[PDB]
RNA sequence: CCGACUUACCAACCCGAUGCAAACUGCGAAUACCGGAGAAUGUUAUCACGGGAGACACACGGCGGGUGCUAACGUCCGUC
RNA sequence: UCCUCCUAAAGAGUAACGGAGGAGCACGAAGGUUGGCUAAUCCUGGUCGGACAUCAGGAGGUUAGUGCAAUGGCAUAAGCCAGCUUGACUGCGAGCGUGACGGCGCGAGCAGGUGCGAAAGCAGGUCAUAGUGAUCCGGUGGUUCUGAAUGGAAGGGCCAUC
RNA sequence: UGCCUGGCGGCCGUAGCGCGGUGGUCCCACCUGACCCCAUGCCGAACUCAGAAGUGAAACGCCGUAGCGCCGAUGGUAGUGUGGGGUCUCCCCAUGCGAGAGUAGGGAACUGCCAGGCA
């Protein structure tokens, strides 16, 4: 949306001068957003996973992909094929539409918001963030929902380092400390 | 073991049957496969019987 | 008493004992007790010759045992006829060929090392010899 | 003591026609369990991975392949 | 890798066509071009080749690298190999799904006298 | 998109009490009115106004009216 | 509570050095075996068919082994 | 009784009351074909979440996987998904392998009718090797082959099967 | 004839991984867009269609560097067929064959058929 051309018109020029880039497109860019939540206790009951899937489809207008256990582990008593959690990945336009409304309404609605930590990068330039609450998004009316299941936001950028990854997210007015 | 014997009797009217095995505990319904009937020299349906 | 734990199989073939040994030089210490004979050398003789060595020096130096039995030996009981299975494993032996360096220690004067190895060489069936480190 | 004493009949595997041998069509070249020798030019492969001739000629063993695998072929000589 | 995953995606069909000892019509596709060439059953030497990079074909084409371009090269390959005596070939996908320009490349070559 | 297996996704008008009228695409079905957005959220000026819990010595000193 | 400070502890994975294996192999012989060609030699010594059998209790010695105690003029195999 | 490894001496075979383990099944899809896909284990970052669930990157390379024990094998995958389906089909079969025999196994290709694929092609069960018992006697179905004077029939024979 | 690039092979690590430099006229690659031809067990990320704005960043090709991977003699050792011998649960002699490991060293490939661009 507006964030996309804002990136084209401002962020590219902001980062080109800062890091002394020689080519136009060597500046990093975000390529996808991955949303999930592993309900886990859906081992006992099935209707929780269908409820979580309805939440993710409300937060982002896509049907979540149900994910199943990769290997049987006796610690939590699960086996291969058991659906454990959902997953949604956003690319292109729908990525920006969710991204713009994450940084502008959802995060400011966090109860006792103090600031998102800037040391959450995975060592290559990608950002991961928990939310602990699915009510901060306006698409939840607090009455349909029953549980307090949290999401897991992942920012997959093409940055070669977290030093560049921090700068790219900062140029989008990301609430770091 | 638990797998017993059945025969798929042809539907072309002639007396011809392929004999196989089928587990009944999991599936109690009949079997329908299009097989070859050498009496009439055509591929016809073979409904389970016996 | 040296003995492998968690062996793949309980009982093992008798086999034979031919050729010369591989570890024929001192690699950890500076004085070594080297075999000249041939024959299986059980785990009870390994410990009986180690005690006679950590007692001759009794305070100084490190001692390395360069052998480990890892060979089960089965013995038939008494008043039992032949056949009807294989014997039940009794002890463990370390097959020794000439040139194998059995024990070796560093940190003591050569005279004390020479005499200490003589006290252990009287507890091992095979004919051993004293060897010192080289350069290569 | 006891609880043993079991075995199975030997399956008589191994190469039947060695390299340089003149074979007919359909004659078994090697009986195997896995695929130790892979079928090359003019030889087939059974359901039990038996390699058989498909045209009369002289057997040839070769080690073609990225993974250096033994191949069996036939020269119609 | 995006090409290596395709190469191993077309190996099984490509090695069977060699064990079969049949002439094959390999097809290479590019977002800007499309190529085709008839390779002998040996596999090492080619007999006939026609592609969009050829200037004799591209000048009549509005934009080489679309379905209408793939139809023109397919006709070119078939007519070029028709006077050489090659009539019986086997199509090789080269890993591309037989759905777009490769389908038109084959269909136009098929209609132009080639039998496969 | 896989042809009507997804919820409806349209454009809504989300506005704040202090303005912040920003058009967005969401799946609610009706326009939404909320608090101050990230533009006017006091996460960058009320820091001293946020850490103020306590105060006992001065409170007693007020009661020291003699 | 956060674990805030300590230990005379043990200690997995990797790194360097040192050994062992019938049921280990990133290496690998000598012989043996299969196929082809060539001279010499051998009263066909080779194969197929047909008439007649005997025999199917083996023993010791050398070499490679299983078992036994690398004991037995012990016992079970391969080859001479 | 059958299957896998070692003893078994680098072709085949090779014994002991020698050393170790399995079988008396399963599947109408776990078979056929077309299209597509690639693991274990680790690190970092991440709400409940924890040594270990789900996710995002990087190392690694098949140390994973195979309905079932072990060996041999598998990336063109024989491992993992989906669409359509019944070749898990009938009559034969050049030529071989292995048994003292009874037997067991591999098989290109020919004829008739199918399935998948655009097509070349693949398909006569399953990654392969265990999952099984002869003859006599009798049971069911088909088929004029015979039918003890003749026409029938009883009873035999042949094919499929218990 | 020479250079650069694409397709198909031969050959299989002396041929691969790592580190550094370099290439965009053509080719290749990323790339713009998505109602359509097709697809996502969600996502044009992949597959696919319609094009050319930008770039050589990533990938790919080429060149350089031995840090690994890899190849590896000569000599000796082990083993062993035949014939002899010993103090013969192990060895020696005559003769034929002769490893494995390690050492010196080699080493960041070579090549065939078509199709483009340049000089
Ligand atoms: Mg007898
Ligand atoms: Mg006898
Ligand atoms: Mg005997
Ligand atoms: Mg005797
Ligand atoms: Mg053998
Ligand atoms: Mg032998
Ligand atoms: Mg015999
Ligand atoms: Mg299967
Ligand atoms: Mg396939
Ligand atoms: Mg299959
Ligand atoms: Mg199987
Ligand atoms: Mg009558
Ligand atoms: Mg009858």
């Amino acid at each position: 949306a507006k964030l996309h051309d804002y990136y084209k018109d401002e962020v590219v020029k902001k980062l080109m001068t800062e890091f002394n880039y020689n080519s136009v497109m060597q500046v990093p860019r975000v390529e996808k957003i991955t949303l999930n939540m592993g309900v886990g206790e859906a081992i006992a009951d099935k209707k929780l996973l269908d409820n979580a899937a309805a939440d993710l489809a409300a937060i982002s207008g896509q049907k979540p992909l149900i994910t199943k256990a990769r290997k049987s582990v006796a610690g939590f008593k699960i086996r291969q094929g058991y659906p454990i959690g959902c997953k949604v990945t956003l690319r292109g336009e729908r990525m920006w539409e969710f991204f713009e409304r994450l940084i502008t309404i959802a995060v400011p609605r966090i109860r006792d918001f103090r600031g998102l930590s800037a040391k959450s990068f995975d060592g290559r330039g990608n950002y991961s963030m928990g939310v602990r609450e699915q009510i901060i998004f306006p698409e939840i009316d607090y009455d349909k929902v029953d549980r307090v299941r949290g999401l897991d936001i992942t920012i997959t950028t093409t940055a070669k380092s977290d030093e560049e990854g921090r700068a790219l997210l900062a140029a989008f007015d990301f609430p770091f400390r | 073991g638990i797998r017993e014997k059945i025969k798929l009797v042809s539907s072309a009217g002639t007396g011809h049957f392929y004999t196989t095995t089928k587990n009944k505990r999991t599936k109690p319904e009949k079997l329908e496969l299009k097989k070859f009937d050498p009496v009439v020299r055509q591929h016809v349906i073979y409904k389970e019987a016996k | 008493m040296l003995q492998p734990k968690r062996t793949k199989f309980r009982k093992m073939h008798k086999g034979r004992n031919r050729g010369l040994a591989q570890g024929t030089d001192v690699s950890f210490g500076s004085f070594g007790l080297k075999a000249v004979g041939r024959g299986r050398l059980t785990a009870r003789q390994i410990e009986a010759a180690r005690r006679a060595m950590t007692r001759a020096v009794k305070r100084q130096g490190k001692i390395w045992i360069r052998v480990f039995p890892d060979k089960p030996i089965t013995e038939k009981p008494l008043a039992v006829r032949m056949g009807k299975g294989k014997g039940n494993v009794e002890y463990w032996v370390a097959l020794i060929q000439p040139g194998k360096v059995l024990y070796e220690m560093d940190g003591v004067p050569e005279e004390l090392a020479r005499e200490a190895f003589k006290l252990a060489a009287a507890k091992l069936p095979i004919k051993t010899t004293f060897v010192t480190k080289t350069v290569m | 003591s006891t609880r043993n004493g079991r075995d199975s009949e030997a399956k008589r595997l191994g190469v039947k026609r060695f390299g340089g041998e003149s074979v007919l069509a359909g004659s078994i070249i090697v009986r195997q369990r896995g695929t130790k020798f892979h079928a090359g030019a003019n030889v087939g492969c059974g359901r039990d991975h038996t390699l058989f001739a498909k045209a009369d000629g002289k057997v040839k063993f070769e080690v073609k392949g990225p993974k250096n695998r033994k191949f069996i072929s036939i020269e119609a000589e | 890798d995006k090409k290596s995953a395709r190469i191993r995606r077309a190996t099984r069909a490509r090695r069977k066509l060699q064990e079969l000892g049949a002439t094959r019509l390999v097809v290479h596709r590019t977002p800007r071009h499309i190529y085709a060439q008839v390779i002998a059953p040996n596999g090492s030497e080619v007999l006939v080749a026609a592609s969009t990079v050829e200037k004799a074909i591209a000048e009549q084409l509005k934009y080489t690298g679309n379905k209408d371009a793939a139809a023109a090269v397919g006709k070119a390959v078939a007519e070029r190999a028709l006077e050489k005596g090659i009539k019986d070939v086997s199509f090789d996908r080269s890993g591309f799904q037989y759905h777009g320009r490769v389908q038109a490349l084959a269909d136009a070559a098929r209609e132009a006298g080639l039998q496969f | 998109m896989k042809k009507d297996i997804h919820p409806k996704y349209e454009e809504i008008t989300a506005s704040c009490s202090c303005g912040n009228v920003m058009k967005i695409r969401s799946t609610v079905g009706h326009d939404l009115n909320l608090d101050v957005c990230s533009k006017c959220h006091p996460f960058f000026t009320g820091k001293q106004r946020d850490v103020a819990t306590g105060g006992r010595v001065d409170r007693f000193n007020k009661r020291f009216n003699i």
